[PDB]
C-alpha cells in the first residue's frame, strides 16, 4: 500500500542515510540482514522470509564512501544496485555534476528508481537528502530533480539539503555550488526544509553537553527528525499527518516553500533524571531560537505557517493548552493574513532510542517544521559573499571550461534576488 | 497438482485475507454517566 | 416502518459515529457480536429505525463508513463494536484528502461518489420508504467537508421530500489545528445552507468547556468528547425508537424550529452532567434538568446564547416523570428570561415525552434550539477567511485542482447575507 | 422421461465442465466413486436427465469429453470427479489445433468428428427421448471454436427440432490472450447464428469482475471462475431435475426470450454472491436477490446493460419462497427502471420457482436475458477483426487448408447485420 | 507418441547442445548413464531397462570439438552414431561447407534423422541450432535444412541462429557467410530466432555481474531459454502453448519469420533474495530494451507479435494485470494491424537451477519471443558490411574456385534487400 522512496545524493546524503536507515531498522525491528526477528511497508519492502529490503537509492560519483558501506555491517540489508556508484568525484563543481559525469550515471539511476517505484501503487513522495555545497550533491542532485519532474510530475518531493554556515563551510567554491542549486530547487522542489551543521553542533554542545562528537552524531538527530515525519505514515495516531499536507498547510504560495525545523527534547540520560518531560515544555523548547535546526534567527522572521508532530504518549488535551500558550506569548509573532498558524499531528508510538548513541529513552517528543520569513537572511548572507567573490572572476575558469557557459551564473543570481524580493513582499 | 478450488458449494470464498493494518496502539478512554475510575 | 439512514464521513465522523453505535447498541441491548441480550420488549420493538435483520440473526447498522484514506477505517474496526458494522458499508480511498476542499469535492471525491451512492441506494430502496438521512462529518478537514457535502448535494436531488439532518463539527476559535480551516469551513457552509434541511453545530471548544466545569475530568481524550456528542445524538432520535406520552420525530423538530428555511442552524445541550463528586449529591429532578440545560456552560457550541436571542427551541425529555413540571417550568423560564427570548413568538418551546430513559439514568433531556446567537461563530469565520483571502494566501491549491475564483466571492457573499439576515431578527 | 446431453469441447470446455459435473454431483448426492449418498427421494427422483444407470450401481455421466490434444483430458481424469466419466466418452486428438479455425474446422476437425458423432449417437439413441444438448466450449481457441462448432452444425441438421443450448465463452477483449482471437470469434459467430437455438455469452474479465468486486477474492484461480459459471449451468436446469410451484425448461427459455430466431444471444447473472466477511451480514431475501442480480457488476458478460435495453428477460428462482414476491419485485424494477426496459413488449420478463435451492443457500436466482446491449460486444470484437483482416494478417494459416477469402467477408456481413439488427431495437 | 528432435551443427551448435542437455538431464533425473534411480518422451527415448537416450544429431565436419564429447562424462548417455564427425574443417567457407566437403556427411546425417524420427508418429518438430558466422554452421546447416524440407516439408522447423554482432564478429568473412546463409534461411525455415553473442555478453555483465564470462555462461542462458520454451510441451500447465501455436501466433506472413528472445529474471543468488521477482517485476524486465538477447533496439521498431511463457507457480490474475500495464505504456508500441499481440503460455513446474552455474533458485521465470519491424536493423548494417568488403573482390576466390559461381553473391545481396523492402512495407 503506502510507500515512500528515499534518495540520497552525495556523500553527505550517504552519511545521513546510513544512520537514517539504521534507526528505521531498529524502529520496525530489521536485523542488519533485513529480517524481522506492519508499518515496514512504508519504508521497507518484502521478498519472502522476512527479507525487508529498503526502498532507497544511494547516489555518489566517487566510490570511496559507497563501497565501504558494502564492506561494512549493512551489506545484505541494502539491495546492491540501490547503492549506485561512479568512479571519479565531482569535486565541488556544478559543471562536473551535470555535463561530464552525471550524464552517464543518471541513466542507471532512473532505471533503478523506475523499478523500485513500480512495485506497488501508493507512493506518497520522494525524500531528498543532499549537500548544496558539494559537487555531486548539488550538480548531480540538480539533474535528478530535472529528470524527476519530466516523468513523475504530480508527485510530492520533500527536500533536506545541508546549507553551509556563515562560518563552518569547509570549502571555498560553495558560493558557486549553493546558488546554482537554488536555480534548481525553487521550481522543482515542492517543500524545501533547511539544515546547517553548526546548528547541530551547538545543539550537541548545549543540549546534551557533548564536547567532542562527530558527523555521525549529527546524523542520529536528523534521523530522529525524518522518522518523526514518517511517524504517522507508519504508526497509528490520533491526528494523521501524511505528506500531502506538509505542503498544503505550510506552503501559501508556490515560490514560498523554503522552511525551517526544530527538534525537542534533545536531552541526555543524565539530564532526563531531573527534568520532567511535559508536553508544554517540550514545545516551548521547540520555539527557542537557540534550539533551531538551521541557524536562522526567527526574531526578525515572521512565522507564516507551522507544523507540530507530537510522537509518544501525548494526550490531546495539553497539546491544545500548550499551543494556546504560544499565541499568548508575544515574542513568537505570526502573520496577520494567517491568524491560525498551526497543524498538529499526534502519534502514539514513543521515540525509539539507539543504544550507544547520544539520546535517552523519552516518552514524548515534538518535530516542528515552520515556514517563516526568517529564511530571507540565510539567502541574504548568500547574496553578500557571492557578489564579494564573483566580482573578480575567481574560480570561474573551472566552470566555464567544463561545459557550462558564462551567463548562467547571472540568471541564477537574478533568481535568488527574485527570491529575496518575494520574501520581502510577503513579509509586509 | 493444479491450484485447488477456493470456493465451497455454498458459493463463498474459502480463505480470508488479513487487512493492511497501521500498527494499532490502543487508547484507554471512557467517560460520562459514571465516567470510570 | 420508518428507517433512519446514517452516513459517517471523515476522520472525525468515523470516531464520533463509532461511539454513537456503541451507545445505541447499549440502549437496544445489542451484543458487539451482533446478537441480542437483555430480555425486554422496549429494546427491539422499534429496531428497524437503525438496524437490519441480516438472516444470521444479527442486527447490522444501516450506517456507511466513508473516508478517502483507510487509516480511520482501520481504527474503527479494530476496536470494540467494529464487528457490528458491515465491511461493504466501508468505502475506501487510497490517496487521502489533505484538508483541502477542492481535493475532496472536485478531483478525487468525484470517482468515489459514484460508488458510495451505490451503497446508499442499496439500503435505501431495500425498505419501503425511509424517514431521513443523518450526516455526521467534519468541516475543518478535507475528506469530511468537501467530499462529505457533495454527497449532501447529491442525495438531496434524489430525495428532496425527505428530511436532511446534518451534525457538523466546526472549526474551533481557540485551538489552531488544520491551518487551512476557514477555506474548508466557508466553502462548505454556503453550499449546505441551500441544501440541508436543518444543521446542528458541535465545537471542540465547547466540549472542552464541558469537561472543564460540569464533568471535571483531568485528562479528557477524544473518546470523551465523542460520547458527549453521542449521548445528545441518541436523545434527539429517542422518540422514533421508543414510545412515550408525547411522541415526536426529526421533522417535528423541523416544523417547530424553522420559520424561514434560510435559517436552520441549531445549538445542542444535554443534561444531567456531573462526575461522581456530584452523582449522589444532586437531586435528579426537573428543576436542574431544565436549568442546567439552559446554560452556556452546557452548550455544545462555542457561543454564549445570552448575547443573542432564542428564536425557537425544543426540549427532548426522557423518562418516567410528571409532565406539569416539564412544561410549566419551561413557561417560567420564558417569563424570567423574557429578555433572552424573542418577542413576536409566544411559546417558543416544543416539548415531547420519551418515556424510556437512557441506560444508567432515570431522567434526561436533549436540547435542539434555533438561536440567533449562532451568528457569532459565522462572524469569526468571516473575519479570518477574509484575512486569508484579501491577499490570496494558500490559494494555489484551490485554483490548481479545477475550481474557479468567483466561486469564492459568492462563498463569502452568501454567508455574509446569512449573517445579515440573522441581525434583523435579534 | 427426458435427458439433457452435455457435450463438452475444447481445453476451456473440459475444465469448465469438470466443475459442472462436480456441482450437479454435489446437488444430486454422487460420491466420486459413483455410488449415491444422502438417501433422499427428491435427490434422485430425476437422475435420467444427466446420468445413466450403469447396471453396476453407478451413475455414469452423459458427458462428451472433447479435445484435439491429449493433455487436458488426462488432467481432468486425474483430478477429483474425473473418474466419474466414461472413458470411451472421451475422444482423443494427437495433433491439435493451433488456435486455428482452418485446422480446427476443416482438416484436423474432420477425422475426429466421425468418432464424436458415433458416441453422441450411441448414448442418445439408447435413451427413450431427448430434451436437448448443452454445448460448452470456447470461441477464442482452435478446437472448441473450430470443430465444436462444426459439431454444432451437423447435429443441428441430423436433429432438426431439439434444443441446442450453448454456453460459449467469447474471447476476452480488454486483456486479450491467444492473439488470433477475432478470427476465431467473429467467424464462428456467423456460423453459429443459424445453427444454435440458445446462446449465453461468458467473458473472462466479467468473471474477474465478480471475483474482485462481489467476492473480494485475493487470488482467483480458474477453478473459482469455472465454479462460478457452473452456478449458472445448474441454476438454468433446476426445474429439469426438481419440481416447483411454477415450472420451466430450456424450451420455456426459448419461447419466452426470442421474438425472432436470430436474437438468441443472452447474458447471464447469478445471485447471491458475497464474501464470508459479509455473508453473516447478508440479509437473504427476494428483494435483495433481484436488485443485486440486476447490476452490471454481477453479470458474467462484459457488456454494460445500462447502455442498452433489456428486450426480453427471465429469472429462475430457487428455494422455498413466497410467490407474491416472485413477481411484485419485478413490477418494482420494471416501474423504476423503465428506461432500461423496452416498451413495445409489455412485461418483458418471466419467472419460475424451483423448490430445491443450491446447497448451503436457502434462496438463489439465475438470469437469462435477451438484452440489446450485446450490439456493443459484437461491434467491439469487430474493430479488431476488420483491422487485422484489412492488412492480411495471419491469413496463410487459414487459406492453406482448403479455404478461400470469400467466407471471411461473409463473416463480416453476417455479423454486422446482427449488429445492425440489434441497432433497430434500442 | 509425442517427441521433439533437436539438431545441432557446428562447434557452436555442439556446445549449445551440451548446455541445453546438461540442463534437461538435470531436470528429468537423467544420470550421465541414463538410469532412473512419461514426461521425458520429448527429449529422451526409453531403451531397454530404464535407460533414456538423447533425441538428436550432433554435426560437425571437424572432429576437434565432437570427439572430446565422446570421451567425456556424457559418453555412455549418447548413442555413438548420433554424434557424427567429419574429417576436415569447413574453414569459414560456404563453398566448401555446402558443396565440396559437406556432401559426404549428409548421407549419414539423413540416415540418423530418419532412424530417430521413424520410431513414433506425431513428431512435434525439428529444432536447429546453427552458427551463422561459422563455416559448417552456415554451409552444412543450409544444405541439410534443404534436404529435410524436401523430405519432411509439413513439420515445424525451429531455429535459434547465433548471429554475428555489429562489433563482435571474431572472424573476417562473416559478411559472406551470413548473407549467403540468410538466402536460404529466408526461404525454407519456418521459425528463425536471433541469438547475438554481444547482447548475451552484456546481460551476464550487468544482471549476473560477471565481468569475465566465458562461452559456458553464454550457453547456460540459451539452455534456460529452450527449457522454458518446451516446458509447456513436456509438463502440464494452466494454459498450454504448443510448438504449432508459435507460427500461428507470431508469424502473420510466411516471409517474416524472424523474431527475438528475452529471459527474465536472470538474477544472481546474491541479488536473488532481494527482489519479490513477481509475475510483473519479471515481465517488465523481460520487455526492457537492454534485456534483449540479440541487441535489436525496439524503440525504433513496431511490435508485430509477441509470445510470453511463464514458468513456475504463476497465477494468471497478475499475468493479465501486468500485461495490461505493458499495453498502456507509451514507450512500447504495436503496429496498428495487430491490436492484440499477446500469446501466453503457463507452466506450473518452476525452472531448475544448475549447481555451480551463475543463476539462482528462482521460483518464476519469463521467456518472451517477439516479432518486430526492428529486425530490419540487423540486416541493414549487414547490408553495409557486405558491400563495403565485396566492393573490391575480397576473399572471393575462396568461394568461386571451391564450388559456387560469381553471381551467387549478387542474388544473396538482392533477396536480403527484398527482405528489407518487405519489412518496411509492413512498417507503414
Ligand atoms: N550534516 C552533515 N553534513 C555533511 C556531511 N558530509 C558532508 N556534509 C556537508 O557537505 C559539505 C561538503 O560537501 P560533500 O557533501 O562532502 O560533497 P558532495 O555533496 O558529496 O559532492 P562532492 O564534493 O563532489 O563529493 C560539507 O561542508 C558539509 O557541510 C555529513 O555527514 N553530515
Ligand atoms: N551463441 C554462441 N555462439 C558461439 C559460441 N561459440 C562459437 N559461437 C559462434 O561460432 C562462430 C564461429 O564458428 P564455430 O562455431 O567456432 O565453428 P563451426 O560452426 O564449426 O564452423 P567452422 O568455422 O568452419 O569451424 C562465431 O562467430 C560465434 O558467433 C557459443 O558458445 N555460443
Ligand atoms: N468533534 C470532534 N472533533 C474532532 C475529533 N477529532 C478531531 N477533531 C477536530 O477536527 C479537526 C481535524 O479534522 P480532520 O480529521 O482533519 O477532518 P477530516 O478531513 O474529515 O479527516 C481538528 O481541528 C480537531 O479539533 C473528534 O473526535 N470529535
Ligand atoms: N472461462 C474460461 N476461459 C478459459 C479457460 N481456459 C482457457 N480459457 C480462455 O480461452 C483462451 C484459450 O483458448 P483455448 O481453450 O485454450 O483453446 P482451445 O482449447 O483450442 O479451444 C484463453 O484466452 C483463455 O483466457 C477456462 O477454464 N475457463
Ligand atoms: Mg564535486
Ligand atoms: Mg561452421
Amino acid at each position: 500500500m503506502r510507500e515512500v522512496i528515499s534518495i540520497h545524493v552525495g556523500q553527505a546524503g550517504i552519511q545521513i542515510g546510513n544512520a537514517c536507515w539504521e534507526l528505521f531498522c531498529l524502529e520496525h525491528g530489521i536485523q542488519p540482514d533485513g529480517q524481522m526477528p506492519d508499518a515496514f511497508n512504508t519504508f521497507f519492502s518484502e521478498t519472502g522470509a522476512g527479507k525487508h529490503v529498503p526502498r532507497c537509492v544511494f547516489l555518489d560519483l566517487e566510490p570511496t564512501v559507497v563501497d565501504e558501506v558494502r564492506t561494512g555491517t549493512y551489506r545484505h540489508l541494502f539491495h546492491p544496485e540501490q547503492l549506485i556508484s561512479g568512479k571519479e568525484d565531482a569535486a565541488n563543481n556544478f559543471a562536473r555534476g551535470h555535463y561530464t559525469i552525471g550524464k552517464e550515471i543518471v541513466d542507471l539511476s532512473l532505471d533503478r528508481i523506475r523499478k523500485l517505484a513500480d512495485n506497488c501503487t501508493g507512493l506518497q513522495g520522494f525524500l531528498m537528502f543532499n549537500a548544496v555545497g558539494g559537487g555531486t550533491g548539488s550538480g548531480l542532485g540538480c539533474l535528478l530533480l530535472e529528470r524527476l519532474s519530466v516523468d513523475y510530475g504530480k508527485k510530492s518531493k520533500l527536500n533536506f539539503c545541508s546549507w553551509p554556515s556563515p562560518q563552518v563551510s569547509t570549502a571555498v567554491v560553495e558560493p558557486y555550488n549553493s546558488v546554482l542549486s537554488t536555480h534548481s530547487l525553487l521550481e522543482h522542489t515542492d517543500v524545501a526544509v533547511m539544515l546547517d551543521n553548526e546548528a547541530i553542533y551547538d545543539i550537541c554542545r548545549r543540549n546534551l553537553d557533548i564536547e567532542r562528537p562527530t558527523y555521525t552524531n549529527l546524523n542520529r538527530l536528523i534521523a530522529q527528525v525524518i522518522s518523526s515525519l514518517t511517524a504517522s505514515l507508519r504508526f497509528d495516531g490520533a491526528l494523521n499527518v501524511d505528506v500531502t499536507e506538509f505542503q498544503t498547510n505550510l506552503v501559501p504560495y508556490p515560490r514560498i516553500h523554503f522552511m525551517l525545523s526544530s527538534y525537542a527534547p534533545i536531552i541526555s540520560a543524565e539530564k532526563a533524571y531531573h527534568e520532567q518531560l511535559s508536553v508544554a515544555e517540550i514545545t516551548n523548547s521547540a520555539f527557542e531560537p537557540a534550539s533551531m535546526m538551521a541557524k536562522c534567527d526567527p526574531r526578525h522572521g515572521k512565522y507564516m505557517a507551522c507544523c507540530l508532530m507530537y510522537r509518544g504518549d501525548v494526550v490531546p488535551k495539553d497539546v491544545n493548552a500548550a499551543v494556546a500558550t504560544i499565541k499568548t506569548k508575544r515574542t513568537i509573532q505570526f502573520v496577520d493574513w494567517c491568524p491560525t498558524g498551526f497543524k498538529c499531528g499526534i502519534n502514539y508510538q514513543p521515540p525509539t532510542v539507539v543504544p550507544g548513541g547520544d539520546l535517552a529513552k523519552v516518552m514524548r517528543a515534538v518535530c516542528m517544521i515552520s515556514n517563516s520569513t526568517a529564511i530571507a537572511e540565510v539567502f541574504s548572507r548568500m547574496d553578500h559573499k557571492f557578489d564579494l567573490m564573483y566580482a573578480k572572476r575567481a574560480f570561474v575558469h573551472w566552470y566555464v571550461g567544463e561545459g557550462m557557459e558564462e551567463g548562467e551564473f547571472s540568471e541564477a543570481r537574478e533568481d535568488l534576488a527574485a527570491l529575496e524580493k518575494d520574501y520581502e513582499e510577503v513579509g509586509i | 497438482s493444479p491450484p485447488e478450488s477456493s470456493l465451497q458449494s455454498n458459493f463463498v470464498p474459502s480463505h480470508e485475507e488479513v487487512g493492511r493494518h497501521k500498527r494499532f496502539l490502543v487508547n484507554s478512554r471512557d467517560s460520562l454517566q459514571g465516567n470510570m475510575i | 416502518m420508518r428507517e433512519i439512514v446514517h452516513v459517517q464521513g471523515g476522520q472525525c465522523g468515523n470516531q464520533i459515529g463509532a461511539k454513537f453505535w456503541e451507545v445505541i447498541s447499549d440502549e437496544h441491548g445489542i451484543d458487539p457480536t451482533g446478537t441480542y441480550c437483555g430480555d425486554s420488549d422496549l429494546q427491539l420493538e422499534r429496531i428497524n429505525v437503525f438496524y437490519n435483520e441480516a438472516t444470521g440473526g444479527r442486527f447490522v447498522p444501516r450506517a456507511i463508513l466513508m473516508d478517502l484514506e483507510p487509516g480511520t477505517m482501520d481504527s474503527v474496526r479494530a476496536g470494540p463494536f467494529g464487528q457490528l458494522f458491515r465491511p461493504d458499508n466501508f468505502v475506501f480511498g487510497q490517496t487521502g484528502a489533505g484538508n483541502n476542499w477542492a481535493k475532496g469535492h472536485y478531483t478525487e471525491g468525484a470517482e468515489l461518489i459514484d460508488s458510495v451512492l451505490d451503497v446508499v441506494r442499496k439500503e435505501a430502496e431495500g425498505c419501503d420508504c425511509l424517514q431521513g438521512f443523518q450526516i455526521t462529518h467534519s468541516l475543518g478537514g478535507g475528506t469530511g467537508s468537501g467530499m462529505g457535502t457533495l454527497l449532501i448535494s447529491k442525495v438531496r436531488e434524489e430525495y428532496p421530500d425527505r428530511i436532511m439532518e446534518t451534525f457538523s463539527v466546526f472549526p474551533s476559535p481557540k485551538v489552531s489545528d488544520t491551518v487551512v480551516e476557514p477555506y474548508n469551513a466557508t466553502l462548505s457552509v454556503h453550499q449546505l445552507v441551500e441544501n440541508a434541511d436543518e444543521v446542528q453545530v458541535i465545537d471542540n471548544e465547547a466540549l472542552y468547556d464541558i469537561c472543564f466545569r460540569t464533568l471535571k475530568l483531568t485528562t479528557p481524550t477524544y473518546g470523551d468528547l465523542n460520547h458527549l456528542v453521542s449521548a445528545a445524538m441518541s436523545g434527539v432520535t429517542c422518540c422514533l425508537r421508543f414510545p412515550g406520552q408525547l411522541n415526536s420525530d426529526l421533522r417535528k423538530l423541523a416544523v417547530n424550529l424553522i420559520p424561514f428555511p434560510r435559517l436552520h442552524f441549531f445549538l445542542i445541550g444535554f443534561a444531567p452532567l456531573t462526575s461522581r463528586g456530584s452523582q449522589q449529591y444532586r437531586a435528579l429532578s426537573v428543576p436542574e434538568l431544565t436549568q442546567q440545560m439552559f446554560d452556556a456552560k452546557n452548550m455544545m457550541c462555542a457561543s454564549d446564547p445570552r448575547h443573542g436571542r432564542y428564536l425557537t427551541a425544543s426540549a427532548m425529555f426522557r423518562g418516567r416523570m410528571s409532565t406539569k413540571e416539564v412544561d410549566e417550568q419551561m413557561l417560567n423560564v420564558q417569563n424570567k428570561n423574557s429578555s433572552y427570548f424573542v418577542e413576536w413568538i409566544p411559546n417558543n418551546m416544543k416539548s415531547s415525552v420519551c418515556d424510556i430513559p437512557p441506560k444508567g439514568l432515570k431522567m434526561s433531556v436533549t436540547f435542539v434550539g434555533n438561536s440567533t446567537a449562532i451568528q457569532e461563530m459565522f462572524k469569526r469565520v468571516s473575519d479570518q477567511f477574509t484575512a486569508m483571502f484579501r491577499r490570496k494566501a494558500f490559494l494555489h491549491w484551490y485554483t490548481g485542482e479545477g475550481m474557479d475564483e468567483m466561486e469564492f466571492t459568492e462563498a463569502e457573499s452568501n454567508m455574509n447575507d446569512l449573517v445579515s439576515e440573522y441581525q434583523q431578527y435579534q
